[PDB]
């Protein structure tokens, strides 16, 4: 086994000299052995990547997976911790900046089908991780416009040089 | 019929993380008035039905102690009482149910 | 097929496992303090005066019969102490106690504080950084009162010394993230306090440690915090309503 | 911006619910009526008939079957087709649609306002008429024009003629 | 006075810069004020806030994000608070949003708000060889067709109408302004030197004078966002993005004998209250009619 | 291919789904209010509008009897329908039940939820859903248009 993002917390970043930008917040925060499939509790970490905490919550809150209950008792767990531990006031000015799925250790036990025949059968657990920071959501990314492809065009087309040229 | 080689990771990734397959965003999603929890726009709010049927348990628990038999039903109309009320003229003739609480403030009176 | 899990942790103490130490556990210093001290409401205001402040803590100490007991207590099981010469050992002491939280040492702590004492100026701040400084002594220390306990079960004697001492400080506390959290570094803050050690007589080597940290009832309130907190409310469960007390 | 979805009944209150929809059908009426008169608002010119010109078709609503009988005895059975609201709607010169033949635009029946979008909307405040259902390009020859907003009736359609149907058939699913 | 258009806006800031500073150096420490939640959804909840300059929208932070968007106007004790106007002393708090059955107070802020808005992009549309001169807000009620804002031309501009696509250039430039998210500041500032900034304005240094004679202590709110400075009584809704519809309607002419008014009238719908492109045309018509209630 | 087609196929068949409503229909109308599965709940709304509509006939007509004996498997509620529920229910002619959805139940079927209960039932009402206020923003603007209406036409 192992345990690193537990440990995440336990760094002591060096005192800031006044004058420097404001440090923001960061909580790490994971459970382990969850009865939950890893595939099926990674399409509820992809849904909350880069929302900010409340909206968060009330995507999960009316989900039907067994999943959107575990992974709101992490954040709200996580949120106490970010507000009493840390020095973070301002509790829903929190986003969640990374969260994952893992696989955790499996139980094989034995599937009868007939005929003399079995498959091994996998009893499935999986971890989550998530990384709350402090700070509103960052603004996610437009598509590109008419005018940034014709820009980058013109700029390849004036790239080009004499190849094998002298 | 079984599979003639193993799909590359390269092409599961596109097929379990097509659009159609993530989970879709809800967007009526709204506080509740009464008592600022989350509800959905056409869903009663959870927390202010399970008050509800919380107090619906109760009076229906009453009623039972007041008919013994499986096959007691009133013939008459049916009217909730709770502490420091006394029955009208209009609600005279009808079956009385009582209440030790104070009346609710969602609960009214007519 | 037959594999399960295992490593399930919990803590479960029951009384027969306590009672069959073989060996019983030493204690080096007692748990609670055996006399608060009660200093006047009036402190505030003799500390700006020097005479008078000097010359009535000289008759407490001289006019306790309680108190020269415990100092006699103090002769007879070990020779060669001075009340006079405590307070600048005790002074020390506590400005090298609260500079080893200053460098972290945790080694050198076990020395100074007691063992009641070190999980309280430990525990909060563990991942947090402080700067602690000492500036200014406005007045002497002086010795308020002593105090001994005699236990009959093993004849352990333990030497409580009162001392009120007037101290200039700077504390500044740092967040783990490396912004400020607390107080300012350039601000020479006033601060009095009452701190009573500890010293076990029985025991030959028998370091003079620092016991607890007594703060009168009427101090003026700390500075306040930089961040701001909120208290939550009453949490309700559905089938019970609010009540507001006035 | 996650602003949250919203419909014409999400705001409005009770004591106004039943005045929005009086005033959006007042309006229809006052509309509708004042397109009753073609000639007298200055139509587009009237050509005579030439050979080889299309006209303007229409758009029905299906009804149902009757029987019929002929005066020689046998039994025929007849689809009821019913023209509810039947306006011209839009007109595209003949360069513009195909190079042969104009276009002429034909709107179906009335429909709400509330459930449609912001540009059909718009483009049905600029000629000043309800919202259709369903709209059709009819292939009309440059001599048959009709002024846009002008409406059409059953009677275009004069007994003895032959006429083509085009419509969504039944859908039995997969 | 020879002051570009440029130069006076940026004195007016410098200005109000300088006033704000003064008010945050009249508080030398920190001081925490314990602020009870007396609001309907979340009762007992107790604050600790700094003096003057922790503000009612950061106390909503505490909360949830959903104070945070639906709240708009405070309401410390029983008086209307602006959600971007720091606390001064212990009270109570209430949050007052438009779905709450009673939201006069509200409705009546919103309409104040949209009016500053289209002042400052009537001050800076007409060209600088003609001068304008921002007059008053006229309060009139929700219940009316539209807001109004009164604003006074050049002389040699008196036989001018606007065209339709002349108002249609003014909503286009004050969605440009709801585009940019601008916050509202609210700050107290003294009679004489609210003169001061408006020293150019002759029409509201008779408005200053007027509003400081109903408080004995000479003391006028002003409303700044962006690089526009301007007097207005009664609270605002704390961000410029609250407004989604936004519609300048039309002008009209009320001549007096010592000047002549252009009185521009437009309507606009909030993000939360936002209505339906059939119910809009038919509001946007009545809004074209004159709207007439001063006293 | 289902057009047309009204009814819906619950349970074991079409004789299964009237019992399956049967039962349904007697908890409604001894408790005036049960929650059920949504799509059971909606079928159930058409047979309560319809059984109030026997009540009104009368406790001598036969056929109401009848259809009452069928419906109402436990005996004691036949006398409730025909002295209680049936002259309450005299001015109105179709707003006899409301339907609401509750929300998802809390197990592992995670079925869509409904509440149905009759008119002026003994029981705390239902936090039905509040239209907004005739004092907001929008309904302020709206009522203009109608004082106005109504000064000139
Ligand atoms: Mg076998
Ligand atoms: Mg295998
Ligand atoms: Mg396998
Ligand atoms: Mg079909
Ligand atoms: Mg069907
Ligand atoms: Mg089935
Ligand atoms: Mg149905
Ligand atoms: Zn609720």
């Amino acid at each position: 086994i192992s345990r690193k993002w537990e440990k995440k917390n336990k760094i002591v970043y060096p005192p800031q000299l006044p004058g420097e930008p404001r440090r923001p917040a960061e909580i790490y925060h994971c459970r382990r052995q969850i009865k939950y499939s890893k595939d099926k509790m990674w399409y509820l970490a992809k849904l909350i990547r880069g929302m900010s905490i409340d909206q968060a919550l009330a995507q999960l809150e009316f989900s039907d997976k067994k999943g959107a209950q575990i992974i709101k008792e992490v954040l709200l767990e996580a949120q106490d911790m970010a507000v009493r531990d840390h020095n973070v006031e301002f509790r829903s000015n929190l986003y969640v900046a990374e969260s994952t799925s893992g696989r955790g250790q499996y139980l094989k036990r034995i599937r009868y089908h007939g005929r003399g025949r079995f498959g091994i059968m996998e009893k499935v657990f999986c971890h989550y991780f998530v990384k709350l920071v402090e700070g509103p959501p960052p603004p996610r990314e437009a598509p590109k416009t008419a005018v940034a492809h014709a820009r980058e065009y013109i700029q390849e087309l004036r790239n080009r040089t004499i190849t094998h040229a002298l | 019929a079984a599979p003639k080689n193993r799909r590359s990771i390269e092409v599961n990734r596109c097929r379990r993380r097509n659009p159609q397959k993530l989970i879709k965003v809800k967007n009526n999603i709204d506080v509740c008035p009464e008592c600022g929890h989350l509800k959905q726009k056409h869903i009663l709010c959870g927390y202010c039905y399970e008050k509800v049927r919380k107090e619906t348990a109760e009076i229906r628990r009453q009623m039972g102690k007041q008919e013994g038999g499986p096959f007691r039903a009133p013939t008459t109309e049916t009217v909730v009482l709770y502490s420091g009320e006394t029955p009208s003229e209009q609600d005279q003739g009808k079956r009385i149910i009582e209440r030790e609480r104070k009346r609710p403030s969602w609960f009214t009176q007519n | 097929s037959e594999k399960e899990f295992v490593e399930h942790a919990r803590k479960a103490g029951l009384v027969i496992p306590h009672e069959r130490l073989e060996r019983p556990i030493h204690l080096a210093c007692t748990a609670g303090i055996f006399d608060a001290y009660v200093p006047p409401e009036g402190d505030a205001r003799i500390s700006s005066l020097s005479k008078e402040g000097l010359a009535q803590r000289a008759e407490r100490l001289k006019k306790n019969v309680a108190s020269q007991l415990s100092i006699r207590k103090i002769r007879e099981s070990d020779p060669n102490f001075k009340i006079k010469d405590f307070p600048e050992k005790a002074k020390d002491i506590f400005i090298e106690a609260h500079l080893c939280l200053n460098n972290s040492d945790h080694d050198r702590l076990h020395t100074l504080v007691t063992e009641n004492c070190f999980p309280d100026m430990v525990w909060d701040i563990r991942y947090k950084t402080v700067r602690w400084s000492f500036v200014e002594s406005l007045e002497p220390p002086q010795v308020v009162q002593v105090r001994c306990s005699s236990l009959m079960n093993q004849g352990n004697i333990y030497g409580q010394v009162t001392v009120r001492m007037h101290t200039r400080q700077t504390l500044a506390i740092y967040d783990r993230f490396g912004r400020l959290m607390y107080g300012q570094e350039d601000v020479p803050r006033d601060v009095l306090e009452y701190v009573v050690f500890e010293k076990h007589l029985v025991d030959p080597y028998g370091s003079w440690r620092m016991h607890g940290k007594i703060i009168p009832p009427w101090a003026p309130p700390k500075q306040p915090i930089l961040k701001t907190v909120m208290i939550p409310g009453p949490q309700l469960k559905p089938w019970e309503e609010f009540e507001e007390p006035q | 911006h996650g602003k949250s979805v919203t419909w014409w009944d999400e705001h409005l209150s009770e004591e106004n619910v039943p005045f929005v929809k009086q005033l959006v059908s007042d309006e229809n009426k006052a509309q509708l009526a004042s397109k009753l008169c073609p000639l007298k608002d200055e139509p587009w010119p009237i050509h005579p008939w030439e050979p080889g010109s299309s006209r303007v078709g229409l758009i029905a609503l299906k009804l149902g079957m009757m029987p019929l009988w002929t005066k020689d005895g046998q039994k025929h059975v007849v689809t009821l087709l019913q023209v509810q609201d039947c306006h011209v709607l839009k007109y595209t010169p003949k360069e513009n649609h195909n190079g042969r033949m104009a276009a002429l635009t034909v709107g179906g029946k009335t429909v709400s306002h509330f459930h449609k979008s912001a540009s059909i909307l718009e483009f049905y405040q600029e000629l000043g008429l309800p919202p259709k259902q369903k709209v059709k390009i009819f292939n009309v020859t440059e001599n048959a024009v009709i002024k846009p907003g002008t409406p059409l009736y059953a009677a275009h359609f004069r007994p003895g003629q032959y006429v083509d149907v085009t419509a969504k058939t039944i859908g039995k699913g997969f | 006075s020879q002051l570009s258009p440029t130069e006076l806006i940026e004195m007016q800031n410098d200005l109000f810069n300088k006033e704000k500073n003064r008010q945050l150096s009249l508080t030398p420490r920190t001081e925490k004020i314990e602020v009870k939640h007396v609001g309907k959804t979340d009762p007992g909840t107790v604050f600790v806030m700094n003096k003057n300059i922790s503000t009612p929208y950061s106390c909503a932070m505490h909360l949830s994000e959903w104070y945070c968007r639906k709240s708009i106007l405070a309401l410390v004790d029983g008086q209307p608070w602006d959600m971007y106007k720091p606390l001064t002393k212990s009270c109570e708090i209430k949050f007052l949003t438009f779905k709450d059955d009673d939201p006069g107070e509200v409705n009546k802020a919103y309409w104040r708000s949209c009016a500053m808005m289209m002042g400052c992009v009537i001050e800076r549309a007409f060209k600088d060889e003609y001068v304008v001169s921002l007059v008053r807000a006229p309060e009139v009620p929700v219940i009316a067709g539209a807001f109004c804002y009164d604003v006074v031309l050049d002389k040699r501009l008196d036989e001018w109408m606007p065209t339709k696509e002349n108002l249609h250039s003014f909503t286009k430039d004050a969605r440009a302004l709801i585009y940019k998210d601008l916050p509202f500041e609210t700050l107290e500032v003294e009679a004489k030197v609210a003169l001061e900034i408006f020293q150019h304005n002759k029409y509201k240094l008779d408005f200053i004078e007027e509003k400081a004679s109903q408080n004995p202590e000479r003391i006028v709110k002003l409303h700044r966002f962006g690089d526009f400075i301007d007097v207005s009584e009664g609270p605002l809704i704390p961000r410029t993005s609250i407004c989604f519809q936004y519609e300048v309607s039309a002008v009209h002419n009320l001549q007096t004998q010592s000047s002549l008014v252009r009185r521009f009238q437009g309507l606009s719908l909030p993000v939360h209250l936002r209505a339906h492109f059939t119910i809009w045309n038919k509001l946007l018509e009545r809004s074209r009619k004159m709207v007439t209630e001063d006293k | 291919i289902s057009h047309g087609r009204v009814f819906r196929r619950l349970g074991l068949g079409p004789e299964s789904r009237i019992h399956l409503l049967q039962n349904l229909l007697t908890g409604l109308v001894r408790h005036e209010r049960i929650e059920a599965s949504w799509a059971r709940v909606d079928e159930l709304r058409g047979y309560a509008e319809k059984l109030i509509d026997y009540g009104k006939l009368g406790d001598t007509n036969e056929r109401a009897m009848r259809m009452a004996d069928f419906w109402l498997t436990e005996k004691d509620l036949i006398p409730k329908l025909f002295q209680v529920l049936a002259p309450r229910f005299q001015g109105q002619n179709g707003g006899y039940t409301r339907m609401l959805q509750i929300p998802n139940r809390n197990e592992q079927d995670r079925a869509k939820m409904a509440v149905i209960e009759y008119k002026g039932n003994c029981l705390p009402p239902l936090p039905l859903p509040r239209r907004d206020s005739n004092l907001t923003l929008l309904n302020q603007l709206l009522q203009g248009l109608r004082q106005d209406q109504e000064a000139s036409s």
